[PDB]
RNA sequence: GGUGUAGUGGUAGGAGAGCGUUCUAAGGGCGUUGAAGGUCGAUCGUGAGGACGGCUGGAGCGCUUAGAAGUGAGAAUGCCG
RNA sequence: AUCCGGGAGUCAGACUGCGAGUGAUAAGAUCCGUAGUCGAAAGGGAAACAGCCCAGACCACCAGCUAAGGUCCCAAAAUAU
RNA sequence: UAGUGAACCAGUACCGUGAGGGAAAGGUGAAAAGCACCCCGGAAGGGGAGUGAAAUAGAUCCUGAAACCGUGUGCCUACAACAAGUCAAAGCUCGUUAAUGAGUGAUGGCGUGCCUUUUGUAGAAUGAACCGGCGAGUUACGAUUGCAUGCGAGGUUAAGUC
């Protein structure tokens, strides 16, 4: 028992941040994005606290699908029923739902604690490109990532 | 020499074993026989020779 | 006003009137300890360690010559027959600190 | 000379006992199952006692991996380079200065940014 | 000066667990609410607090206190007594036994 | 006593040193100004284990050296409550 | 290392490089010779894993370095040249 | 729960047609001074007042542990897959055989009980409902070796008498 720091729930500010999706595939932005919610990027960790951010995504969508994988990466989910798989989607949920992507791509990216949670309800997914959240004045990233 | 202040001589009355009286004691849980066989049981071993 | 010491195997951060609790220094309660290894030297212009940065002695006074509680650290393996048992004590030296360089 | 066993077991039983107290269950007052988490929390102790290391380290790494990429440095480049400039700073005390004394971490970084550009 | 007389009525003939019922729906009321309270429930163990709760008006009254409409029930227990032990002859041959219980039940009446 | 160098996982099994219970002998003690027993405490030793204090209890018990054993429990589809 | 004497446990082994049989030139099969680990060995790796690769814990520390194997996130370190 | 089976009205109660088999059960206080009288209730049972040094010694009567059943309250708990712990840790409550204090614990890492038998066990191999009490390498006579003691080219008594 000596000195290191161990933050408090309200001692670390978090911030926002604007990041596009024009032509990136999906595995780098959601490494990216799901690096920062956790707290990374900032020296004050703990691995109890939500030390992380607010992401905001614009233009869902014009993500890649480098090669192939347009018609390929089947998602499946079961019903809980008899022979109830329904492989509905495709490479199709880029036309639709597309934000139903990227928070698929980002919860597999994360913890499944309870922080796995908190942490997960901090995206916010579009496909266009309007912030209904220009209350809260984000910021822009870059990503050479 | 009086009653109260007795010595033995040295080296001269041993102690005893007590065998089968705990696991750390060094002799419990078989008693320094071992496994099953005709030595380990109720008065085994068979006639001298 | 820091100071980084090397003491034993590790590293202390140290200010100007607080107390360490250190490991044995052979020293009678209490009398002056006199540190020499220093790497940093902080406040406001910061003395960038060089390891022995020259001409930098923190000096000190002791409290106490004390033990932490016991650690019961017992040994077993199942389905056989262990049983090690012990109980470890350490010593420790607590350090007033006086006087980092002027 | 008959020998009775009159007060060893409780005195036994009590000291196991009161090595438990804030069981979650029937193992405060069961004498037969009080008598088993204790050696489990010792082999537990054993263990935890030897991953403190593991773990602090892991901690400290983190936070001068943070702290390094906000100055331009990737978080190994630090050590090569600040054992090239021949420093000896444990993996604690760069912690707790990253994440403090921004000016003390910036001029360690710039002598690190300076020693490998040889 | 003490308020907060007692009575008790020891080894009653009754089974513990059935006259814990009644004693949820005493505890924290005025005594003169109560005793309307218990006279429209239909058990065995609502016929016997009636006399514990008049033995203790009756102990504050003769003893202590004054003030009967200014009282409140504030404790109430139920405890187990000794119980009896019988049989009975259940068929192919054998028997299985048969617990009879009593309980032990005790109120307090403070004033306020 | 220093100071060096070396070693210290471990079942069956071999060897060595100690803790604890009941009694006997001798010396020296405690106790209605509270003994044994029970309960609680945030105490000491490397181990079994040992002290002190608060409460309950109401008539006997520790300490040192030696001796003798119906001398230590969690498991037997153990026996009794 | 040898000799003399006191005291035992063991006679159901297993898998994996190797090199040979019976098998169908099949088996986590069976039977031997050779070496290791488990049995009687805890820590790291192969997601988890007695026998495979690395390495044999007297004890404490919120000190430092490497092996096997690794460095986009879970999850520690290169989105390295 | 020892000691006869039996400290007590015991070869009794109880079981089998019969020969036969066979239990459990000790303790108020120095003295019975064993609660006059009042109060609720049919009583049982309690509350006053008394006896007594002590009634939480009230006749199931010395001390009164554990499982088990309750009452009150300091802290936590309704997006959660937990061999039930341990390492780390915010908050709230408290203040000790005074010391690197005590209770609780949102949250994260890691983690398949205890014996026995086996080449091998978390095993879907086998045993324990829980607590308490009892419950297993001893003794006599011989033999062989180690250690110790007294004598030592010697050692040493048995049965038996006082």
């Amino acid at each position: 028992m000596r000195t290191t720091y161990m933050a408090k729930a309200g001692e670390v500010e978090r911030k926002w941040y604007v990041v596009d999706a024009t032509d990136v595939p999906l595995g780098r932005l959601s490494a990216v994005v799901a690096s920062v919610l956790r707290g990374k990027n900032k020296p004050t960790f703990t691995p109890h606290v939500d030390t992380g951010d607010f992401v905001i995504v614009i233009n869902a969508d014009k993500v890649k699908l480098t090669g192939k994988k347009a018609t390929d990466k089947i998602y499946y989910r079961h019903s809980m029923y008899p022979g109830g798989l329904k492989s509905v989607t495709a490479g199709e949920l880029r036309d639709k739902n597309s934000r139903r992507l990227i928070e698929t791509s980002v919860k597999g990216m994360l913890p499944k604690n309870t922080l796995g949670r908190k942490q997960f309800t901090k995206l916010n997914v579009y496909g266009g490109a309007e912030h209904p959240h220009a209350a809260q004045q984000p910021e822009v990233l870059d990503i050479t990532n | 020499m009086k009653l109260h202040e007795l010595k033995p001589a040295e080296g001269s009355r041993q102690v005893r074993n007590r065998v089968g009286r705990g696991t750390s004691s060094g002799n419990g849980k078989t008693a320094g026989r071992g496994q099953k066989g005709q030595k380990a049981r109720s008065g085994g071993g068979v006639r001298l020779g | 006003m820091y100071a980084i010491i090397k003491t034993g195997g590790k590293q202390v951060k140290v200010e100007v009137g607080q107390a360490i609790y250190v490991e044995k220094l052979n020293v009678e309660a209490g009398e002056k300890v006199v540190f020499d290894e220093v790497i940093l030297v902080g406040g406001e212009s910061t003395k960038v360690g060089a390891p022995t940065v020259a001409g930098a002695t923190v000096e000190g006074t002791v409290e106490k010559h004390g033990k932490q509680k016991k650690v019961v650290t017992f040994q077993y393996k199942p389905k056989k027959h262990s049983h090690r048992k012990q109980g470890h004590r350490q010593p420790y030296t607590k350090v007033m600190i006086e006087a980092i360089n002027a | 000379a008959r020998v009775k066993g009159g007060t060893v077991t409780r005195k036994r039983r009590k000291k196991v006992l009161k090595l438990a107290k804030g069981y979650y269950g029937s193992k405060h007052t069961l004498f037969k199952s009080a008598k088993e988490q204790v050696m489990n929390s010792y082999y537990y102790a054993f263990r935890d006692r030897r991953q403190k290391k593991r773990d602090f380290r892991k901690l400290w790494i983190a936070r001068i991996n943070a702290a390094a990429r906000m100055n331009g440095l990737s978080y190994s480049k630090l050590m090569h380079g600040l054992k090239l400039a021949e420093i000896d700073i444990n993996r604690k005390m760069l912690a707790d200065l990253a994440v403090n004394d921004a000016a003390a971490f910036t001029a360690l970084a710039e002598q690190a940014k300076d020693a490998l550009s040889k | 000066q003490i308020t907060s007389a007692k009575a008790t009525a020891k080894t009653v003939r009754t089974s513990p667990r059935k006259a814990r019922l009644v004693i949820d729906l005493i505890r924290g009321k005025s005594v003169a609410d109560a005793i309307s309270i218990l006279k429209f429930t239909p058990n065995k163990s609502a016929g016997i607090i009636e006399k514990v709760l008049m033995s203790a008006v009756a102990n504050a009254e003769n003893n202590f206190d004054l003030d009967v409409e200014s009282l409140v029930v504030s404790e109430a227990f139920v405890n187990e007594g000794p119980t009896m032990k019988r049989f009975r002859p259940r068929a192919k041959g054998s028997a299985s036994p048969i617990n009879k219980r009593t309980s032990h039940i005790t109120v307090v009446v403070t004033e306020k």
